[PDB]
RNA sequence: GCUACCUAAGAACAGCUAAAAGAGCACACCCGUCUAUGUAGCAAAAUAGUGGGAAGAUUUAUAGGUAGAGGCGACAAACCUA
RNA sequence: GUAAAUUUAACUGUUAGUCCAAAGAGGAACAGCUCUUUGGACACUAGGAAAAAACCUUGUAGAGAGAGUAAAAAAUUUAACA
RNA sequence: ACUGAACUCCUCACACCCAAUUGGACCAAUCUAUCACCCUAUAGAAGAACUAAUGUUAGUAUAAGUAACAUGAAAACAUUCU
RNA sequence: UCUCUUACUUUUAACCAGUGAAAUUGACCUGCCCGUGAAGAGGCGGGCAUAACACAGCAAGACGAGAAGACCCUAUGGAGCU
RNA sequence: ACCUCGAUGUUGGAUCAGGACAUCCCGAUGGUGCAGCCGCUAUUAAAGGUUCGUUUGUUCAACGAUUAAAGUCCUACGUGAUCUGAGUUCAGACCGGAGUAAUCCAGGUCGGUUUCUAUCUACUUUCAAAUUCCUCCCUGUACGAAAGGACAAGAGAAAUAAGGCCUACUUCACAAAGCGCCUUCCCCCGUAAAUGAUAUCAUCUCAACUUAGUAUUAUACCCACACCCACCCAAGAACAGGGUU
């Protein structure tokens, strides 16, 4: 519900698209298991896509930490600061890909409600307008009900 | 914080008579200054025309006398006397609501101690003892008189009718039989409880009770108005006006006496004094007491009829 | 408070601040059926007769 | 309705009342200092200076002892009424039963007060002194009072 | 009649936390000139009436001692004395009631 | 151990009129006519007043007896532990 | 033109219905009345007729700060006489 | 001429709006076998899921700080008084 | 008793202090008129009204609380009696 | 047979009444088989009022005495968390009748428990501008043939209702009351008439217009921003209010 979580208006980050274009995603960091069948479709995909995807990408920095869990993760690091954390707990590895390059595709700013969908920072060319735009003036700037 | 105070909390043992002595004699030279209205400044006197009215007074409830008449019928009086009535503040007639001039005139003296500030501003500049109430008498532009003069009961006459206000005698929350005269129930035929109940209040397709019913609460304590009161005599030493029948309000309560106003006695006022009664330039006291004609006065050949 | 921005008066009398305060005058949206006497004789001359009466007639 | 109604509903009834005070004031004529609830000791003081006028009445007056034999319930405080209370308020009129506010009781926290006959070889109340008149208001006041004098 | 529903906690905070139903604060309290324990305007210190009483309660007691049984009242005026203190010329008829004490410095 | 009836062996009934008395007035005592209060009440039947009886077919303490397809009942379909 | 139908195997649940249009019957050519038959709607969504079960428009599911439409607003004012 | 649906079109996606009844895909906790080892997996099982039964028990509200309930008086706290 | 009620006393009452229940309660930010509708609306439609908040009363409504209507019907549910 | 049988209490009466007009009286008009007084019928008018008793539980009804009149109806046949319980209609009983009996009767009769501490909505002085009858004069006139017998204008007396008050009287007594006293002010509309067209007469006019014709653009009340411990009060449940010179 709108009225029961925050919100937001349209933005960029450090305006990305009017110079260059910059990769949000800074950090990947993957909690993968050895052994654990939670952590098969983590450990293919490490062992196939996550070369494929560093070369890729190059401005993101992956570590795999090889630890015991009984719950795969991912946690992506912003440059904007925020951090979000996703489980690959028993995902394949087409959902695993899916959600990394998600994780890429996306920038740092909350998913939340985005308040009508467009930003402009000169909504007007012509002038915006006010009670006297489309209203003639009179001799003297003489008032209804005047003398001189 | 600022604790609370009186006039004398302070004061010493000795000062406390001075003080009182002090500010009696400043408050009874104050009203011997304004004994002479038409010395310091009067304003203009008008004639009286026929579609105009004058102020009235205030006045205090002494009691109820028999009185009784040439032709032995007995009317009861009221005694109303004129304490110390001045004219307070003239407002003009665009000032108030475009419709008719008022004048404020204050009542019976009171202490200076237990006023309000700005009140005892107001009376300062008045040069006058504060008075316990004030009513607005509304009047004519013809009929103004300067504030800060004095009105004396002659300022009505014998074979005259007028109307007085006052705060009728409060009883407190009362019973719907007192307050209504609603009959109650009967008293041992089998009734539970109910010998003074209202009974019903409504009916039951409304649902709900409508406005101006009648249900138990205070009562007395209202502003109320007698019309028509005939003044019998007036007794020109003490100030009493003899007002026919009964006034609203306990005794020693103030009730405002004005003109009535009923259609009857529209314009009859010709004979009465019309800025008010001025006992300086009457260049004749009136006698101690004034009476109809139709009244058997003390000093009587004892009537026989005939 | 809509109805607290709205001032009505009987007359042509309006108070000076509230003139100091009008701007652009509506127009009215009636026309005034412009009576018969107020008519500017080149009208009545423009205007036809639309039928001759008989010489004895009294109307 | 109670207008103009003296005599405060005080006991089981007027003669429960009656009793009542007759109580305070044997307790009063007694010690000649008495603490009660407040209204109570109100009514006891009212009868207290009547108590004294019988007494100044005389001893051999019949109606004056009738009076004090009612209203004195031990029999021994008649002489005292008598020969001890009316002569000390010989010359003064009605100036006796000095009543004041004491702050107010434990148990039901009752509006309480003292009553004392005056005389009272009983040590003084600490009764509420007036401001002394070296004061600064008092001595302006006092200043205007010697000026007015001098004017006059 | 019965409450057709309950009360909520909004309704009972605004009925028992309004200014009418709470505690008002009051200014007749100053220190006693004598004593300094913080009396009240129009009513008696307490500590200055509990020290009269205390007095008045040593001297009754010992009245009742002088006096013997019930039913006695001298029919005499009273004077109390204390230490040292001699009896004064003028209260020669009245009875003297000396318990054991240095005067106070309240009561003379 | 309430209550209905019974058995054994007890107790109580002022005063006045005493017609002689399942007589009268009237206490104690037994009952409960009418009214009011009460109705989560003092009380799962009460209180105040007023009433019927009060030497008898009376009231009452103690112990015992009759029990449910029953007991007991001056039959109210009464009572047999609210 | 269409894509369903029959048979075989295995079972539950529904079997106390309403209004509207039409053909009838009973009653008063009453009933928001009772009983049959044909159809519709409701007991499922949405829009309209004021709120509205049953009248009208409309159906198959999401997001959109796009668009064309459906049904959809009640009009009437009146007596001279040869 | 315009307005006006969840009707239809448009960008993208589609299993994702009937009671009783019926078919199906998943699934929380727990225990067991074997894994796993910051809380999981594949299976077997079962006292396996509560916005409602004038439900049972316990806590705490509302009514409500409401209805209601107490202590005869003075004093030396000996005593006396009503 | 009543025409026709009034005055006072005690209790109750109301305020202060101490102690402190019960029935009831879907949630409530709990208005009036007309209309509508499971046919008698605080909550729906159209109007009107409308700063907040204690205290004392009253009993028109909340188809008010209490008791799974005793009247009536039904149950191949009972029981007493003849 | 559509809501209610996990309760919407019933007839009469008491109390308080809200409303409709299809008006019983009081107001204004038309017609009359309206001479006058009484009437009949119709239009308009709901501000005000519309009695006390015997019998019966009665709502009704009969009867007695009055009145200006003793209206009709709706309001859960208004109103039992305000009352009553005389009927109706539980358990006891009797009589007539039915039945073998138990038992029964839209038959009668004697008796027969009426609970509720108010949470919510609503409401608790809207400050006020009365009505009717009777008497006297008119007048014993208008009117007839006799009996009979009016309006209008004026004066005076009351009664009721509303609001106050305590000097007499009375219950009483530093008060409160009635059985006592005092005061009480504008219309309303349906028609009846001038001039006059459509339709050169005439026509009161959903023709323009002139009168009876509008009480109102009503007046009376009441309308002082902060001394306040405390005491008193004709102010009051508390709070508030008045006085303390
Ligand atoms: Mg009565
Ligand atoms: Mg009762
Ligand atoms: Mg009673
Ligand atoms: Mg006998
Ligand atoms: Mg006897
Ligand atoms: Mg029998
Ligand atoms: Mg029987
Ligand atoms: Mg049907
Ligand atoms: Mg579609
Ligand atoms: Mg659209
Ligand atoms: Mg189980
Ligand atoms: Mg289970
Ligand atoms: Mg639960
Ligand atoms: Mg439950
Ligand atoms: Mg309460
Ligand atoms: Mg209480
Ligand atoms: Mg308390
Ligand atoms: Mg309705
Ligand atoms: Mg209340
Ligand atoms: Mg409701
Ligand atoms: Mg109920
Ligand atoms: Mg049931
Ligand atoms: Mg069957
Ligand atoms: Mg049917
Ligand atoms: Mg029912
Ligand atoms: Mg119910
Ligand atoms: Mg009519
Ligand atoms: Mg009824
Ligand atoms: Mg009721
Ligand atoms: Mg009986
Ligand atoms: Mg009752
Ligand atoms: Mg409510
Ligand atoms: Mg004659
Ligand atoms: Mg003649
Ligand atoms: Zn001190």
């Amino acid at each position: 519900t709108a009225r029961g979580t925050p919100s937001r208006f349209l933005a960029s980050v450090l305006h990305n698209g009017l110079g260059r274009y910059v990769q949000q995603l800074q950090r990947l960091s993957f909690s993968v298991s050895r052994d654990g069948a939670s952590s098969r479709g983590a450990r293919e995909f490490v062992e196939r896509e996550v070369i494929d995807f560093a070369r890729r990408n190059p401005g993101v920095v992956i570590y795999v930490n090889s630890r015991p869990c009984c719950v795969p993760r991912v946690v992506a690091e912003y440059l904007n600061g925020a951090v979000r954390e996703e489980s690959i707990h028993c995902k394949s590895v087409e959902e695993i890909s899916t959600l990394v390059q998600k994780l890429a595709d996306q920038s740092g700013l909350d998913v939340i409600r985005i308040r009508k969908p467009f930003h402009t920072d000169n909504p007007s060319i012509q002038g915006q307008w006010h009670p006297f735009t489309n209203k003639p003036t009179t001799f003297r700037g003489l008032r209804p009900r005047e003398v001189q | 914080g600022k604790s609370g105070t009186w006039w004398d909390e302070h004061l010493s043992e000795e000062n406390v008579p001075f003080i009182k002595q002090l500010v009696s004699d400043e408050d009874k030279a104050q009203l011997a200054s304004k004994l002479c209205p038409l010395k310091d400044e009067p304003w203009p006197i008008h004639p009286w025309e026929p579609g105009s009215f004058r102020v009235g007074l205030i006045a205090l409830k002494l009691g109820m006398m028999p009185l009784w008449t040439k032709d032995g019928q007995k009317h009861v009086v009221t005694l109303l006397q004129v304490q110390d009535c001045h004219v307070l503040k003239y407002t003009s007639k665009e000032n108030c609501n475009g419709k008719m001039a008022t004048l404020s005139v204050g009542g019976k003296t009171v202490s200076r101690f237990r006023k309000a500030t700005s009140i005892l501003e107001f009376y300062r500049e008045l040069g006058l003892p504060p008075k316990q109430t004030v009513k607005i008498f509304n009047i004519t532009d013809n009929a103004a008189i300067k504030p800060g003069t004095p009105l004396y009961a002659a300022h009505f006459r014998p074979g005259q009718y007028v109307d007085v206000t006052a705060k009728t005698i409060g009883k407190g929350f009362q019973g719907v039989m007192k307050r209504w005269g609603f009959k109650g129930q009967p008293a041992t035929h089998g009734q539970t409880k109910t010998h003074r109940r209202p009974g019903a209040v409504a009916t039951g397709d409304i649902g709900r009770v409508w406005p101006g019913t009648k249900m138990p609460g205070k009562m007395g304590n209202i502003y109320r108005t007698e019309y028509g009161l005939k003044v019998w005599r007036i007794n020109t030493k003490h100030n009493i006006i003899y007002v026919n029948g009964s006034v609203p309000g306990h005794k020693n309560c103030l009730v405002k006496v004005k003109d009535s106003k009923l259609p009857a006695y529209k314009d009859l006022g010709k004979n009465l004094p019309f800025p008010t009664y001025f006992p300086d330039g009457d260049e004749e006291e009136l006698p101690e007491d004034l009476y109809d004609e139709n009244v058997c006065q003390p000093g009587a050949p004892s009537i026989t009829f005939a | 408070t809509m109805m607290e921005r709205l001032h009505l008066f009987p007359d042509e009398y309006i108070p000076e601040d509230i003139l100091k305060n009008l701007v652009e005058e509506l127009p009215q949206p009636r026309k005034i059926p412009k009576r018969l006497d107020e008519y500017t004789q080149e009208e009545i001359d423009a205007f036809p007769r639309l039928w001759t009466p008989p010489e004895d007639y009294r109307l | 309705i109670s207008h103009g109604r003296v005599f405060r509903r005080m006991g089981l009834g007027p003669e429960s009342r009656i009793h009542l005070l007759r109580n305070l004031l044997t307790g009063l004529v007694r010690h000649e200092r008495i603490e009660a609830p407040w209204a109570r000791v109100d009514e006891m003081r009212g009868y207290a200076e009547k108590l004294i006028d019988y007494g100044k009445l005389g001893d051999t007056n019949e109606r004056a002892m009738r009076m004090a034999d009612f209203w004195l319930t031990e029999k021994d405080l008649i002489p005292k009424l008598f020969q001890v209370l009316a002569p000390r308020y010989k010359d003064q009129t009605g100036g006796y039963t000095r009543m004041l506010q004491i702050p107010n009781r434990s148990l039901d926290r009752a509006k309480m007060a003292v009553i004392e006959y005056k005389g009272n070889c009983l040590p003084p109340l600490p009764l509420p002194r007036r401001d002394s008149h070296l004061t600064l208001l008092n001595q302006l006041l006092q200043g205007l009072r010697q000026d007015l004098r001098q004017s006059q | 009649a019965a409450p057709k529903n309950r009360r909520t906690i909004e309704v009972n905070r605004c009925r028992r936390r309004n200014p009418q139903k709470l505690i008002k604060v009051k200014n007749n309290i100053d220190v006693c000139p004598e004593c300094g324990h913080l009396k009240q305007k129009h009513v008696l210190c307490a500590y200055c009436y509990e020290k009269v009483c205390k007095e008045t309660a040593e001297i009754r007691r010992q009245i009742g001692k002088q006096e013997g049984g019930p039913f006695k009242a001298p029919t005499i005026e009273t004077v109390v004395l204390y230490t040292g203190e001699t009896p004064s010329e003028q209260d020669q008829g009245k009875r003297i009631i000396e318990r054991d004490r240095k005067r106070p410095s309240w009561f003379t």
